[PDB]
């Protein structure tokens, strides 16, 4: 135990930084695949 | 009704499931230690109208003949077992299979399931478990209460330091198992294997040696997805699927003339 | 006329329904302490041609019957009463229940309505009301104009500051209701809910303790719509209400070409 001190957070900015760009990244292509998916469904129901 | 009503009936129930087989993949893009999914097609069974290589007369053959096809399907969605990427952790209870092998779990029902994910974590009793549904990890690893670290060696021998004294007190050995063909395993959710019998007797051993992987903490091994791969097999697909729903249009549209003609 | 005419009206009824339910929660994406609704799908009667089951020969039982459905419905629209985010704010009359509980107000018929919402203010007379339609607060919250400033407790417990005076001044104490089944409240609008039959008996204590949640001074409940689902929902609502469309068409034209030929 010491006194005189305080524990900030335990985070690294770069590493959420490049976490946050990958997960809009996923995001985005998952959104693309449900797109693809909804243009099919359109597709078969313009028969 | 019409024999083009039918044979693209499989064509879009083919690409159906390879769709459904790529929307998976992209879902468990950020999943640890996911094995991407291929799907394979072939065609189906050829109606014999007319026998290719037949007799048309003495002397002579009918060269190619003529067979109409019944479609496609997908027969299988084959498990691509190749390593992801490795990524670097603070935490140490965290392991990474550097090679080929699996880690094992004791699952509610008795039976050992197997695991490629590296994130484990503790129980109340200080067992290791996974971090997710919290299955122990084969062998039971019990971390003692006194310990004031962890360290994971490349051979899976797991030791503590205990305060006040020197040398790693060894508190376990992991073992990791391996199998000839890891595409035959069954997967059952939660990131768990159970092996089939195209998967193969399981093997295991020390890890590290006898040709299984090293097991290196405080690191993860990511999907091995390629979302270019993925991207590019979902236009591809998208367009077989609508040219295969435009023959039945086109018979769809045949069919009602017919019916006005006929 | 038709059974598939009649079936796909309920399926377009019940369509009708879930858009309706997703554009109140898209609507109330900003709403204090507003809770989201899913709606609740059941399939109607089975009409009963063939008993599965029906002896169809000594040892011999029909293992499925010819069981034609009656469509779909609507049969809820199940309030989520999942905990919102928390808005950090500079006002000091505003208020917020860190887990479960409900603000309770009198309504001018004389009974008491339970809120969510936080937002309060004071009247002409300094009770502390809503910040909407201005209903007072039970129990009733009246602040001196001796007073400086106003702080309210975790525990409730509203005490005020009075000049000249190194000492708060009690001035209430705020009571919360919990709700077994807060889904079964009757909503009516205005941020306000009204107990019912299936919602049980108001359980009214001090905010923290016996299941209580926590009074937060200076911070506002969010809503807990999200947007993303909200609009996959839309989308998918928007196809499988023009899948009966199609259904309803085709029966449609059936019907005509039988008049033209029969």
């Amino acid at each position: 135990i010491n006194n005189g001190m305080l524990e900030q957070s335990n985070i690294d900015m770069t590493q959420e930084l490049v976490d946050l760009i990958s997960a809009q990244r996923n995001f985005q292509a998952n959104s693309r695949s449900l797109e693809v998916h909804n243009q099919l469904q359109q597709n078969i129901l313009q028969i | 009704m019409h024999p083009a009503l039918w044979v693209s009936k499989t064509g879009l129930d083919a690409q159906q499931t390879n769709i459904a087989t790529i929307s998976n993949n992209l879902a468990n893009a950020s999943t640890v230690g996911y094995k991407k999914s291929r799907a394979v097609f072939e065609d189906l069974f050829y109606q014999n109208i007319n026998q290719p290589g037949g007799q048309s007369s003495q002397n002579t053959e009918l060269p190619s003949g003529l067979m109409l096809g019944a479609g496609s399907k997908v027969v299988a969605t084959q498990k691509v077992h190749t390593h992801g990427n490795a990524q670097t952790t603070t935490n140490a209870l965290d392991m990474m299979v550097e090679g080929d092998g699996f880690f094992q779990v004791t699952l509610p029902d008795g039976n050992i399931g197997y695991t490629r994910n590296g994130q484990f974590t503790l129980n109340g009793e200080g067992t290791l478990v996974t971090s997710g549904s919290g299955y122990p990890v084969e062998p039971e690893i019990v971390i003692p209460e006194d310990a004031i670290s962890i360290t994971v060696g490349t051979d899976g021998e797991v030791s503590v330091r205990v305060r006040g004294q020197q040398d790693n007190q060894v508190v376990g050995q992991l073992t990791i198992t391996d199998f000839v063909n890891p595409g035959g395993l069954e997967p059952i959710g939660q990131n768990l294997y159970l092996p089939t019998g195209a998967s193969g007797d399981p093997q295991e051993g020390v890890p590290g040696l006898d040709g299984l992987g090293e097991i290196r903490q405080s690191m993860l091994e990511a999907s091995n997805v390629n979302v270019t791969e993925e991207l590019v097999n979902m236009i591809e697909a998208q367009r077989v699927y609508e040219m295969n729903s435009k023959v039945i249009s086109s018979v769809d549209k045949m069919m009602s003339f017919v019916n006005q003609q006929l």
